[PDB]
């Protein structure tokens, strides 16, 4: 029964962590992306 | 040999005149990087063909009220400042016709495979209209790959735009060459309504890459109905921009002619790569990865030449198979996701199957075909019916391998059934299935006929069955083939068959199977 | 008076107009492509005035074989559309040009596609609920008279069977009309809908306003807004009841992004265009209820990287009231709407829009339905007989409510006959008031399956 | 007729000739600097035409003194390097110059750097296996004769000191001529490899050529291609195998970059130039082999921010046969060569060229890592005891592989102390066969560090 | 550079120097901020080529 109850618990531990690193990873994506964007368009405006 | 050696020449000389026609003349007043800027050309008219004077080629790519930047097309070295430019009155075109099959062709028609001149049907313009939406007609026939996992879980129905799209080596050009050799069965028929007429386009591959498929298509037999458009990645960045449409216009002949085609571009990551240079170079204004605004476009406007067309314009059909690399499994980049858009179905190949041995490596589930189930026969339709889910609960259960003495019967059963079934949909390269031995081998696991073979005998189980089948009864195969259904009698003499085969086949680990 | 184009870069023309002549932002002028293998008219839409009488236009139409110097001539007015009774039964472009049957609608009155949203004291300051019929969207997800619903799906989960079934009712009970506006379609997806609403019948009741993907960006970016004046003359000047289909509006999104990323302008976070945000309002606020007809709309919307605070869906549903998702599990289950009652939402559920005993029933059926989804794990795993006896009343139950939210489609009476069930609010509540307490859990599950209202239920129950 | 230096910046030097006498792109340029400190002769090459007479060059020497007004003469060709069976034997830079002997190659037949790659009808697939001795390599990475080999790598992982063991192991037996390109790599190495070289004999074999890091982006990016020159011309004009040899090809590229913005090109993804893939390209196929002439090429590969997913490396990947691929995350964990045995490929690695009896070890072991692969994310939060018995027997099995995958390579020595091994390809085959078979499970894993062969295994178990 | 300089002197002279870069990173941060002044198009993370 405790076994149940701990992995239970460490099942929705493991799926609130995935949530935190998912939107974490969109946010360096996003980050990336604009950064990318923001260093493509810095050479274009000075070119 | 023959008198021809000269008699050639004197055809020349006999019937050669260089007439005095008035043209427009420019003069290069910037070149670097493969981009010549032409002041001058005033009727020039975009994406014109331009003739510099060694012979070298461009495209009137953008029209200022000062200079025409054009995009070379090979021997960029060549251009100087102040050199003439004549203007071709014709926009991109290429020559199409039958002569085009067995030919290795640059991305403007003229042949590199060394042989004699191909001789040219009609000529296309690279930019002409797809098909509308009044003048095209439902997915409905069938394109066999040849790969189980793909005619089983995301069928390609000619007309379809089914995207292979995966990391490096995991894959993508087995898939397609594999399609490719799977049609000459079809080719052999005699049949147009059969017949499938490939185009490898091949975009930025090494040169020796492109002589390795076109030897396997060759010790296949593949080559005798299929066209190569190669832009090696020795070629100019134009080549590689024009390489798709070059292809997608050989098959657009064939296709509304009647012809079946089916256009391989390998990859589309690359001639989006060739695009984004050219357009940096011409300074138009950069976007998310830097790639020109209409990047999209560039790929739409080709993908959308895919189509089936009505019955009114032939019902010719050209499939396309792009192939796309995505860097570090990341199908939201820029390139892939616009291509997941465009295209109607993906097969996702991963590098996690393709080294746990799931090879072709299609990751299933993930992997989708939006003309579903109008593009198989009926068979297959009826056969691997289940097998999606099958392998989806598998997929859930694959946690539980460890327990199977804990999980509920059914359960249990299922894991065991998706084992095989997984086993069952690998397959070796170079060897694509014929459609009635791919659906008796999908009858096998979905029905239950695997369940006592051994898992890490399934493919060889299989492998010999048929091998058995086409054999000695043959007549199930004949009749899967001719029908288009597995009929209730074949299927009982399909059963027996199959009962009688396990009775003499050895299980790798000694054990009998019955 | 005529312009003269100037520099072509691709999608993006300029034209230098006599000084007294420069057209007015937004205005459709048409240039002619000569050359024979590529003969066109192009329709440049005015996007900026640059000085010395030159304008920069997006090309609507493919500018390959255009020449500097040719003639280009102002009509004087934006991309106009067709708009009337004869729009339905008809594809359109996003330029007002039919596709199946040219040159129609060219003598129809022509509206311009950029129209002002209501005036702030004409639009209803009260939601109010659209009862469509089905059982599903009324109990659990409400839809918003004049709202915005998503609709996410894929294929082979019924979403085009769930466009019929609603361009059915939305014509047959409030005696409105549909108009599909296809941004960023799929040319073989576009004729496959336009051949089944033709076989459906229903096409009469819609019209549809294609812009394809093969199209560069303007037109992927005007068609919404076509295809929503046309919704906008059949809301304000016919007096009906509208819905406007927009799959899918993630494209809207990104055809901006292409012709802003084309003009120069610098993009904004996630390489979208600086102006997001007021695009997308531009176009959702015109969806709305005015004098007493609402343009109610189920926008099928891409999720980026499946991530829902990218800028895209964060902007799309800011507008958004209510969202339909269509599960894949739930159509293998046989329940046609294939409506997945958790992963769906509305933002209507609330006691005060809705009555508080249907909040209270939808609540209970929604606790139900997840208290099941949680035990599938075990039923899987572990087998049926392993809950208790409680859990397996609960699980008849969720079995008996899911498989009651499925219903005799309009759609589907092409396909068996029975015609479709238009359930009322009222019956589906107190149905759903029955089922959730148990009154018909000792009746078969198949009793259940694709059938409106307690007396469908009755009826069916008799049957077996 | 000579030319006037108008514009410097940096290596970049623009030139203004007289209308007549503009050179042609690729064209050798020379100015004078005549600061004693610095004074020098000054190789520009012709990079743009840039109008109004004028060009753009990059400089092959540093700019340092260069003063604007100088006269810069057309040498009317592109930079030639010399080429014969002179070369074998010494050390060149970029510009041809002889290092080890001022002077020497000045009268030799000299061949433009600049030349267009075999035609496709000439080249055909090579299929031949070139058995190096390194475990990893000829087991999951079969190199090709006559293939183009890459090393691909982050920043120190071992690159040099694999490439270094590679020319230990192929050249030194070689009968035919090898070429060494170092391009843009360290000094220090390049010294390294000279006196190695002489003292082993393979010097008279072997032509040196040297652009290294020091030298500016002109040099890094002219250097491998002055290199393949003189393997090209032993390829076509005297028909002798050539292993031709390159570290570190990324530094070409690289060095596009650091002039691109230089020579007024947007900058494309990552600050890539827009050029990258067909700058890259061409000097990638110039240095396939055609058929009936052979070019064994090995390039180390530079990985920046050990990103595989940045445009270099993703380029460079299509145009190689065999690619190994270490990898920080292997090199942390002691294992050199430092191979990642999964991200690692070979296209010879197939059951038709190297045997299924190989073909069929490789995928086991590969199968095996990935499961150890995707175990790892679990061993480490809760424990090796949790998993299954057959999942805690491929683990165990895992650990040894990784560790056997490890070899003391020659030129490592100095990185290990003990001496270097060779591992025939049919013993590694059967060792890596009886490992994912069990044979080996009872001894302990450090036995499988850095031993190379059968008979070592052996012997560090009973050490331990 | 002028470290550089200094010790190369003495490394020319048969003497041996040993050189500490206190730190590398603000050097290419000087640099970034010299380039940027004089309006040199910056590469990855605006850093010149
Ligand atoms: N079904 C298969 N069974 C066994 N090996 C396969 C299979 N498919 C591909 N391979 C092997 O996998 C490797 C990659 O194949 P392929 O050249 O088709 O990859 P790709 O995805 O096109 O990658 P690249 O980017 O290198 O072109 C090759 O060794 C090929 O032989
Ligand atoms: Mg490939």
């Amino acid at each position: 029964a405790s076994r149940r109850r701990a992995m239970k618990s460490a099942t929705d531990n493991a799926d609130d962590l995935i949530k935190a690193l998912t939107l974490a990873a969109n946010r360096e994506r996003q980050a990336q992306i604009t950064q990318e964007i923001s260093e493509i368009v810095g050479g274009a405006n000075a070119l | 040999s023959a008198a021809d050696i000269e008699g050639a020449i004197e055809d020349y000389v006999s019937s050669f005149s260089a007439d005095t026609e008035r043209e427009e003349i420019g003069t290069v007043i910037d070149a670097g990087d493969g981009i010549a800027h032409v002041e001058g050309l005033p009727s020039v008219m975009t994406q014109e063909l331009l003739e510099f004077p060694g012979g070298v080629l461009g495209v009137a790519l953008n029209l200022d009220e000062h200079s025409v930047g054009a995009v070379i097309l090979g021997e960029f070295e060549k251009i100087e400042e102040g050199q003439q430019v004549k203007r071709t009155g014709e926009v991109l075109s290429v020559p199409v016709g039958d002569a085009f099959l067995g030919r290795v062709v640059n991305p403007l028609g003229q042949p590199i495979d060394g042989q004699g001149d191909i001789a040219a049907e009609t000529r296309r313009a690279l930019e002409l209209q797809a098909p509308s939406v009044v003048q095209r007609q439902s997915v409905s026939e069938p394109l066999q790959t040849g790969i189980k996992a793909i005619d089983a879980m995301t069928p390609i129905g000619r007309g379809q735009r089914q995207l292979i799209i995966g990391d490096r080596k995991t894959g993508k050009t087995a898939v397609c060459v594999d399609t490719i050799l799977n049609q000459r069965e079809a080719w052999l028929t005699g049949d147009p309504k059969q017949q499938v007429r490939c185009v490898y386009v091949a975009i930025g591959q090494k040169g020796t890459t492109i002589a390795s498929v076109k030897r396997a298509l060759e010790e296949g037999g593949a080559m005798e109905y299929t066209t190569i458009v190669a832009a090696p990645a020795s070629d100019a960045a134009g080549f590689k921009w024009l390489a798709p449409y070059t292809g997608s216009a050989i098959g657009q002949h064939w296709m509304y002619n009647g012809k079946h085609v089916l256009i391989v571009f390998d990859d589309l990551s690359k001639q989006a790569d060739a695009y984004r240079a050219i357009s940096l170079l011409l300074r138009r204004p950069p976007g998310r990865e830097a790639f020109p605004g209409d990047v999209f476009y560039l790929h739409s406007r080709l993908l959308e030449r895919c189509a089936k067309l009505s019955d009114e314009l032939g019902g010719g059909s050209m499939t396309g198979l792009p192939i796309i690399e995505t860097k570090a499994n990341d199908i939201s980049a820029f390139i892939p996701t616009n291509v997941i858009s465009i295209t109607d179905g993906q097969c996702f190949l991963e590098s996690d199957l393709f080294n746990q041995g799931v090879r072709p490596a299609i990751n299933v589930g993930v992997s989708v075909s939006r003309v579903g189930g109008a593009a198989q026969i009926k068979a297959m339709k009826e056969v691997a019916g289940s097998l999606r889910l099958d392998l989806s609960q598998y997929r859930e259960l694959e946690a539980f391998a460890a327990f199977a003495s804990d999980l509920d019967a059914a359960s249990k059963a299922q894991l065991d059934r998706g084992a095989r079934l997984v086993e069952l949909l690998k397959q070796p390269q170079y060897s694509p299935l014929a459609v009635e031995e791919q659906v008796v081998a999908i009858f096998l696991g979905t029905q239950g006929h695997l369940d006592s073979v051994p898992v890490e005998d399934v493919q060889r189980f299989e492998s010999e069955l048929l091998e058995h089948v086409k054999a000695s009864h043959s007549d199930i195969f004949d009749g899967i083939r001719e029908t288009k259904k597995l009929s209730e009698e074949a299927e009982e003499k399909l059963v027996s068959v199959i009962n009688e085969f396990k009775k003499g086949f050895q299980a790798s680990d000694g054990s009998s199977v019955v | 008076t005529a312009g003269r184009v100037v520099r072509i870069t691709g999608p993006v023309v300029d034209v230098e107009f006599p000084r007294g002549s420069v057209p007015e932002l937004f205005n459709a002028l048409h240039a002619e492509i000569t050359f024979g293998a590529l003969a066109k008219t192009l329709t440049l839409e005015v996007a900026q005035h640059l000085g010395d009488s030159l304008v920069r236009c997006i090309s609507m139409q493919p500018t390959d074989g255009l020449v500097r110097g040719v003639e280009v001539t102002d009509t004087g007015a934006s991309i106009s559309v067709p708009v009337g009774d004869g729009v339905k039964g008809h594809v359109f472009n996003a330029l007002g040009d039919c596709l199946d049957d040219p040159g129609y609608g060219k003598d129809f009155e022509h509206w311009s596609i950029h129209r002002k949203p209501p005036a702030f004291s004409d639009l209803e300051p009260r939601t109010e609920m659209l009862e469509t019929g089905l059982k599903v969207v009324d109990l659990l997800t409400p839809y918003v008279r004049g709202g915005k619903i998503a609709l996410f799906g894929g294929a082979g989960v019924g979403k085009t069977v769930l466009i019929q079934e609603m361009i059915n009712r939305i014509a047959r009970n409030f005696g409105g009309t549909s108009v599909f506006a296809g941004v960023g379609e799929r040319t073989r997806e576009g004729n496959d809908l336009w051949v089944e609403l033709a076989d459906a019948n229903v096409l009469k009741d819609t019209a549809l306003v294609f812009g394809q993907m093969d199209e560069p960006p303007g037109t992927r970016m005007r068609v919404a807004l076509s295809a929503l004046t046309m919704a906008e003359f059949f809301r304000d000047e016919q007096g009906q009841d509208v819905l406007l289909f927009i799959d899918n509006i993630f494209r809207f999104t990104q055809a901006g992004s292409e012709v802003s990323t084309l003009l120069g302008r610098m993009p904004s976070a996630v390489g979208y265009q600086p102006t997001l945000a007021d695009e997308m309002g531009e176009l959702q606020e015109r969806i709305t209820s005015t004098r007493g007809r609402s343009i109610t709309s189920m926008q099928a919307v891409y999720v980026p990287a499946d991530d829902y605070t990218d800028p895209a869906p964060a902007t799309t549903f800011a507008h958004l009231d209510a969202t339909t998702e269509l599960s894949r599990a739930v159509f293998s289950k046989g329940i046609f709407p294939a409506v997945d009652p958790l992963a769906s939402s509305s933002t209507i559920l609330d006691p005060a829009i809705v009555g508080d005993e249907h909040y209270r029933v939808a609540q209970e059926v929604i606790r139900i339905l997840q208290r099941y989804k949680d035990l599938q794990d075990i039923i899987a795993i572990l087998g049926i007989d392993e809950l208790s006896e409680e859990d397996k009343q609960l699980v008849n139950r969720a079995r008996r409510i899911e498989r009651f939210l499925s219903q005799n489609m309009m759609a589907a009476e092409q396909f068996t006959g029975q015609p479709g069930s238009t359930v009322p609010l009222k019956e589906t509540i107190e149905a759903f008031d029955k089922l959730t307490k148990g009154e018909f859990d000792h009746l078969p599950e198949q009793a259940f399956f694709l059938i409106g209202g307690l007396d469908d239920l009755a009826k069916k129950a008799e049957s077996l």
